[PDB]
């Protein structure tokens, strides 16, 4: 299906949330430096 | 765009289906908007003759409701139609069935006006294209 | 998470997900920002799905709007750049409302900017599609101190208007640096709504009294002026934000309508 070519375009396999291949270059940052939005979890229907 | 569509009707013949529509008053879970919605999630996830049936059907009218409605609770009373008795634990592998079809429309759920008028432009003779709510 | 590209020099980011459902705002949200590729908006590349575990993949801009205004109280912001971001947010805000999308959430951390003086859309998650006739709307819509009026008090089947006045609320922040109305609740926000706008009227509106929760108990304040609630405007910042925020949603300008302004004649791409 699709999740191996995502992997195949974003050069890693969703696996483990931190490995990487290659043709990208993969961080990990400090959510503080992150403009709130992409750390930003869902939100309560209620 | 398609002149065949005639597979999709046949399931409107269906009893759990009819009397799911009889159950439903102001239209409110399934509107003849959403029931034409429910027909382009068929179409843009390419269903053959065989992938059109009561789950199908039921599992793309709950996502062109929790789409296109903001009433979130309404939508819910097509679980035990489709799951049968106990839908109270079975409901979420129905949901995670609504995400698999999502995952193959490729994530598109949104369908104009137009292009929901559209599709009931080919036989508008049909019944349920005069199910329409108001205020 | 992040990311870099050696190729093509862009940037993007993860915001993961994750349990029994998938939540009905991502379901939005993506199948939203998928109908929509604007340079003034915010893009979705890819969204994947993995058992557990859902990340989508975003165009990573370098700060929201309130750390940006958090940057500075002591100084302001040029008035060219404010010209600049705010036609941005129009023009984007122009192709969401002209097709079939009403985001109905607007705040600063809901707009995203760079460096290369760009500011865009964020967070459709409550936003929905406005296209299909005679549907369900929740009332309780935007995130508190930028709720329109009409949505503050009982409307049903509201319009496009609803965005325009976040946007105006908006604009005042980058404006006088602070928030325009800081509401403590409901009601409240809107007596402040009042208090700085002044006391609405069927002189100025068709409907007010026909709103289900309003009841002539109102206080009544009369209009302050544009000078003393936002002195660092030009008479043309006051005349575009006059009729950006008025009580009545049928007179309030549309984008269309805004991108012309005179107050426009200057703009610019800091």
């Amino acid at each position: 299906d699709m999740e191996e070519a995502s992997q195949r375009k974003w050069n890693f396999d969703f696996q483990n949330h931190k490995p990487l291949e290659g043709k990208y270059e993969w961080q990990e940052v400090e959510k503080g430096s992150l403009p709130e939005f992409y750390y930003r979890p869902p939100r309560p229907p209620k | 765009q398609r002149q065949d569509m005639t597979a999709f009707f046949k399931l409107f013949d269906d009893d759990l289906i009819q009397d799911f529509l009889w159950m439903d008053c102001c239209c409110k879970i399934a509107d003849k908007y959403l029931l034409a919605m429910t027909f382009v999630y068929f179409k843009r996830a390419k269903f053959t003759i065989s992938e059109h049936t009561r789950i199908n059907f039921f599992i793309a009218l709950y996502l062109a409701n929790t789409v296109e409605e903001d009433e979130e609770e309404t939508k819910y009373e097509i679980f035990p139609w489709a799951l049968g008795k106990n839908w109270r634990k079975l409901f979420p592998n129905f949901l995670k069935l609504r995400d698999q079809l999502w995952d193959r429309i490729d994530y598109r759920a949104i369908v104009s006006r137009r292009c929901c008028e559209e599709v009931m432009a080919i036989a508008p003779t049909h019944y349920i294209w005069q199910r329409e709510r108001s205020v | 998470y992040k990311a870099r590209n050696k190729l093509t020099g862009e940037v993007v980011a993860l915001k993961k997900i994750r349990t029994e459902g998938v939540p009905s705002t991502a379901i939005r949200e993506i199948s939203l920002l998928k109908e929509l590729n604007h340079p003034n908006i915010v893009k979705l590349l890819d969204v994947i799905h993995t058992e557990n575990k859902l990340y989508l993949v975003f165009e990573f801009l370098h700060q929201d709007l309130k750390k940006f205004m958090d940057a500075s109280a002591l100084t302001g912001i040029p008035l060219p750049l404010i010209k600049s971001y705010l036609f941005q947010l129009l023009q984007g805000l122009a192709f969401c409302h002209s097709h079939r999308v009403l985001h109905r959430d607007l705040k600063p951390q809901n707009l995203l900017i760079n460096t290369e003086g760009a500011i865009k859309l964020a967070d459709f998650g409550l936003a929905r599609a406005f296209g299909v006739p005679v549907r369900t709307y929740t009332h309780e819509v935007v995130t508190l101190w930028y709720r329109a009026p009409e949505i503050l008090l009982g409307c049903k089947y509201y319009s496009t208007a609803v965005d325009i006045w976040s946007l105006g609320c908006i604009f005042a922040e980058m404006v006088t640096r602070r928030a325009l109305f800081p509401g403590d609740s409901e009601i409240d926000q809107l007596f402040r709504i009042f208090r700085t706008l002044g006391t609405p009227d069927e002189v100025v509106w068709p409907g007010v009294t026909s709103m289900p929760d309003y009841k002539p108990s109102f206080p009544k304040w009369a209009r302050q002026d544009f000078s003393k609630v936002v002195p660092p405007l030009d008479e043309d910042g006051r005349s575009l934000l006059s009729q950006m925020l008025h009580y009545d949603p049928n007179k309030r300008i549309s984008a269309k309508a805004a991108l012309a302004h005179p107050f426009f004649q200057d703009v610019t791409k800091p």
